[PDB]
């Protein structure tokens, strides 16, 4: 989930293609169900159903490379790099006073597509209100890479 | 000269029919079984038997099929020699024919041995223990009495059933071994293949984790030729510390190679000099006096000729021993190096990287006749090193000899001058060719080439055309000692590197008509498009997550959505390749 | 049988004496006139002497020193075979050591043939017509009396004479014809080696026009066997429309590759078929009848013994000439793709692209021994075609005895079936090596193997794994027919490219230690770096604009600074590597 | 001085690399005075600083690669792609009525770092007056591309 070189984005790359033989760059319920039963396993469809639904984040039902991406990036990472989340704050924030407000947070998603609903940008924002302010902390950010 | 009977001999016959009596029954117990547990892929598609040890496994334990293979090799050694071996109750049916379904005789025998590894219960283990003791029990019977044999060599098929003696030793210490661990519950787990070991999840968290050793360490320095054998620790290195699991196909062709080196060294030594150590004894002093008179001169000394022709006899049988002692050395050093170099090409074809970019620019897609050469990969290895150590002895034995009776017995004792009547007459002439490439390279970096600022260099020129015109006829004849160089070292090359399946040995622009480096990359093709090392590990995850699990699933959504962002920021190619791929 | 004495060979050791007097003579007025004239860098950078015709200009007309190259390679085969030739009138100090100066002698005797060429004066083609007309005098009026010739054959000397008869009527036509064009004023033109020909201009004229021919036509389509027969002639195509001149070094080396195939193929006919007509007359049937009765059987009527060992001589030689025939071809197929090779390569070397990459992602720098390989390229293209032609007769000597003896014979004849017993005895065995090698590959395609959607195919696994382990014992017999067709395939390979430089024989990972590959990258190295056709080309519109031609100038420079804007906007990526390199 | 491909440009920038043994990108007197000796010309040091004030449009006495590159572009070209300056026309004409002031100029010096002086871009506009307006016509930017 923090920056990777070429090599290191290369294989995930590769690994991608094995599941999407389309080249279209998604992977349906069809194309994930065949390599579940080549390594043997027999799932429900219901459950493979569910077992899209964690991986899948945008909801459309099928799953991108970098929906692919953070899968592999969150168990298998180490515990932390405090200086990288620290460098990842100077795009979060053009304050630098730590506090990252949501129209401080649809400034990015303005460079990055702005993909979703400002109603479901509010209801990401009810969740780090654990502070008993209603604004993101410095340690905030951090506890949501975390777990 | 010396004949045993055999009761095991005469047995050895209802031996044949005894085993195979035994085989047949375990083979259909596994029949019932199979309908007894509602397996997965590992039943057979045609007619519902069980397959043996799945090989697109890289976590399964590699103890069984190395072993298996490890005999069922030594077999086909020994039936080359015996002409005869199975007439024993079927028909001949023109004999030649019945020494054909031989080759589908002992797999269809040892089968039954590598098919109790693929449930892991008690039924498996007991039933696979007792024929491993069996036939450990027959071989080792036979070799207790009748030792020596009158086919081939006084000692031969005691030695040559070393290896498969002590392989099914191994099969000994296996079943009755993973049979004593069934006590800590290890048949109530199951055949899921992507079962979630240390080694899928570690080898994800290397490419992750890589970016905080990736900052670099210095250089050492080393003087000279210590470096040199360093260098070529370098490439002994087969070690490092790596969570890197080899395919199960590929790291029984190195074993079976390794047996294959075994049995040509032996068959090379102990059928030849056999037919030497006769010629030395049984000299005929008085016959040989005739075969030399009838041909060529006595040349002093009728019985002296028995302390000449003696001092021939011993370099021929010294060449020959060294002859296999090298070639035998060399084949030892490549497999080793072939141990390497799979791990690097395997790697490699991870990334889809620039190493085997040479095919890997084009699309993995496993077509018809990239599996073929999937299907007997580990026959092609061992069957190119048995032709390897014919060609390499046959080679350096005629490659010695021509340095023994030329140059190591004249400065040793100094009878023949067959060469320095050769090179000393010709001791003016290889000055010049010295003398005009020492001053083609000496006016050329002191004279011609300019080295300027920048360390740039340019040239004087004029002078230099005249140069490359007055040694127009002395380059010619420089043009025959490389010439001669050119045929040398290709043919060096083609022979050390000749029992290697991971190197082409044609051109660059011809690789792909090599037969052997073309079933080396449909091999390493086809294995990479059906285990590879993350996509295994990626079903882990979802698999073993699954099994062991609103408004509050949108936080963690909520968390989700932001997790995509972190990676994004991080990450800034990708943003065109997530929109254009949303 | 015959022995000539010779006139002009008693006034050949004098017309040694009146030549090398020429010779020296005209060298020295050569050094007159350079003092003389202020030349370039034409003079030698240690003495002062003129150099000969300047190798690194791609537009220099290449009719000279194509036919000096051409004669003085001649002598180099005529000296070989006269022991003797030169002891006329120098001491021999250890005779071997006077078989060695005269490589340096012929290329000074002939040196004042092409320094007549690099001054284009009414001095230069006078003196050098009549020295052409005079070793063209010299050498037709020594072959009209005496062709035979008791040295070697009845003809010889006559046809081993006649490459350098024709090349030297070459200088004949030349230096008088271009006498005459200097009544056009061609001698008050200098020796400006950039002199901006069409050639320069058009050249670069290619590259910027190309994007109106960029648009691409459709393709044909052809039915089989006959693109088969235009494949073939695609490799022929050496033609086609370019604005492409070759350097002067590898022009010189296909020519003198040429002479050197036509001295070989003579050298083979006109030295066997001498020893073999003779044995083909004097057959000595009493005397080959006891030599027939101390080794072997006579096996009928010693009468027809004649007909008989008759009839194998016909064999010997009609083989002997088949493969020089053979051989001879093949090298004239090679130097034609040679040819067009060449082409390719230097065109790809000139973008720095990616597909002799190998060494050129490394950095263009002429270095010291990429100069000495320089130095003497065209020798060894004509040294490694000599070795060519001697070992491809050699191996296709003994390729076509083991067919005629063996297959052409008995089918024509009948009498020895020595190989239809041996395959007559493995009639069944064979047949399994394709009938398993066939249901490998049939239940692939049917079974296995499951085309898809998107014709993406997957593998019904489980009865594969079985089905690659009962074959097994199996695929190592079809693992030796394949070993012996790697050995078979790359040994015709080594032979047939045996004599090309441009293509390296060993593995893609250790090209540079072959040799020949590697003098011949170093070439192609150092000819790029010196006379680019992009580069000498831009000289020509800063020399011939200067010597040919405030706010009117500003003007110039506002059209100046618009075209500067004019490419920027069509070439969007150069702007940053204009503002970091301004 | 066309749209060109990758190879077109990575012979030029070959053929560039040849004199400049520095690798800094650029070509001084000395750089340039010892090619031409090696083609055996020996020009006058005052010519050939005067050699280079032809290519070099800067006025800095050294020859950038663009610099480099239109020199060649001049004279070896076609007589015209008539289409591909009408192709030109639609980044120098925000309005698309085919007249050029020198506010729709210095937008493309925006665009390309705004390297000279106004003055020195008002003597630019001072030659492309021979319409009788002060005005750049369709074909004034044509007739610099020809000459
Ligand atoms: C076909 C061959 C093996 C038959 C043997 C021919 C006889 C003449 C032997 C003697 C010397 C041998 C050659 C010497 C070395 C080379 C160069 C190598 O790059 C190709 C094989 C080749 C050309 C050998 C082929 C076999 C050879 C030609
Ligand atoms: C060094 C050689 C030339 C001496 C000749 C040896 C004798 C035995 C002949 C008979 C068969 C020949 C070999 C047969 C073919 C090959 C394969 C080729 O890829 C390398 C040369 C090699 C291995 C030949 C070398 C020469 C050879 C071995
Ligand atoms: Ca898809
Ligand atoms: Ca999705
Ligand atoms: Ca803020
Ligand atoms: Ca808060
Ligand atoms: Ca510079
Ligand atoms: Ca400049
Ligand atoms: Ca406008
Ligand atoms: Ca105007």
């Amino acid at each position: 989930a923090d920056q990777l070189t070429e090599e290191q984005i290369a294989e995930f790359k590769e690994a991608f293609s094995l599941f999407d033989k389309d080249g279209d760059g998604t992977i349906t319920t069809k194309e994930l169900g065949t390599v579940m039963r080549s390594l043997g396993q027999n799932p429900t469809e219901a459950e493979l159903q569910d077992m899209i639904n964690e991986v899948d984040a945008d909801g459309n039902g099928t799953i991108d490379f970098p929906e692919f991406l953070t899968m592999m990036a969150r168990k298998m990472k180490d515990t932390d790099s405090e200086e990288e989340i620290r460098e990842a704050f100077r795009v979060f924030d053009k304050d630098g006073n730590g506090f990252i407000s949501a129209a401080e947070l649809r400034h990015v998603m303005t460079n990055l597509g702005e993909k979703l609903t400002d109603e479901e940008v509010d209801e990401m924002i009810r969740e780090a209100d654990i502070d008993g302010d209603g604004q993101v902390n410095y340690e905030e950010f951090v506890t949501m890479m975390t777990s | 000269e010396v004949i045993p009977p055999c009761d095991p001999t005469a047995d050895e016959g209802l031996f044949h029919i005894c085993i195979a009596a035994i085989s047949l029954v375990v083979m259909l117990v596994l029949a019932i079984l199979a309908r007894r547990q509602k397996l997965s892929d590992n039943q057979r598609g045609l007619t519902g038997l069980l397959s043996p040890v799945n090989f697109l496994d890289h976590t399964q334990h590699k103890g069984l099929a190395v072993a298996v293979y490890g005999v069922l090799f030594c077999k086909l050694v020994g039936m080359v020699l015996s002409h005869h071996p199975l007439p024993f109750t079927k028909e001949v049916a023109n004999k030649e024919f019945w020494m054909i379904l031989a080759l589908l005789y002992y797999p269809t025998l040892y089968y039954p041995l590598l098919a109790c590894g693929t449930l892991h219960n008690k039924v498996g283990y007991v039933l696979g223990s007792l024929l491993s003791w069996t036939h450990f029990g027959i071989l080792v019977w036979q070799k207790v009495d009748c030792p020596k044999t009158p086919q081939i060599y006084k000692y031969y098929a005691l030695f040559g059933s070393l290896p498969q003696i002590a392989c099914l030793a191994f099969l000994s210490f296996q079943y009755p071994l993973l049979l004593f661990k069934g006590l800590q519950n290890t048949e109530t787990a199951n055949a899921s293949e992507d079962l979630s070991s240390s080694y899928y999840r570690d080898y994800v968290k290397k490419i992750l984790k890589k970016k905080k050793p990736t900052k670099i360490s210095s250089s050492t320095s080393k003087p000279k030729l210590f470096d040199r054998l360093r260098d070529a620790v370098k490439s002994y290195i087969y070690t490092p510390e790596d969570v890197f699991r080899f395919p199960l196909k590929l790291a029984i062709s190195v074993v079976v190679a390794f047996i294959a080196l075994y049995q040509m060294a032996l068959l090379l030594i102990s059928g030849v000099l056999p037919t030497l150590h006769i010629v030395r004894r049984g000299v005929d002093e008085n016959i040989a006096f005739l075969l030399a008179g009838f041909n060529i001169i006595l040349s002093n000394d009728r019985q002296e000729v028995v302390r000449i022709v003696v001092y021939y006899l011993w370099c021929v049988e010294i060449c020959y021993v060294s002859a296999v002692t090298l070639s035998c050395l060399v084949n030892l050093l490549m497999l080793m190096r072939s141990m390497v170099l799979h791990r690097s090409n395997l790697k490699g074809l991870y990334r889809g990287d620039s190493l085997n970019v040479f095919n890997c620019h084009r699309s993995i897609r496993p077509s018809r006749p990239a599996l073929v050469c999937w299907m007997g990969f580990t026959s092609y290895q061992a069957a190119f090193l048995c032709l390897g150590m014919a060609i390499q002895t046959l080679v350096f034995f005629i490659c010695i000899l021509f340095a023994v009776f030329l140059i190591i017995i004249p400065i040793l004792w100094g009878t023949n001058l067959m060469l320095f009547h050769i090179i000393g007459n010709l001791w003016p002439f290889w000055l010049t060719l010295v003398l005009a490439a020492l001053i083609q390279h000496v006016a050329s970096r002191f004279l011609f080439i300019r080295k300027d600022g920048g360390t740039r260099d340019l040239n004087n020129r004029g002078s230099l055309f005249l140069l490359s015109y007055i040694l127009f006829l002395v380059n010619v004849m420089i043009g025959v000692v490389l010439g001669i160089w050119r045929v040398v070292i290709t043919a060096l090359f083609n022979i050390v590197h000749l029992g290697r399946l991971d190197i082409s040995l044609l051109n660059r622009n011809v690789e792909a008509f090599d037969p052997g480096y073309r079933c080396y990359s449909h091999y390493l093709k086809i294995e990479v498009s059906q285990s590879h090392p993350v996509m295994k590990a990626f079903c882990g995850l979802l698999l073993q997550s699954s099994g062991q699990d609103n408004k509050v699933s949108n936080a963690k959504r909520a968390r989700a959505h932001w997790q995509l962002l972190y990676t994004l920021v991080n990450n800034p190619s990708l943003v065109g390749s997530r929109k254009h791929f949303q």
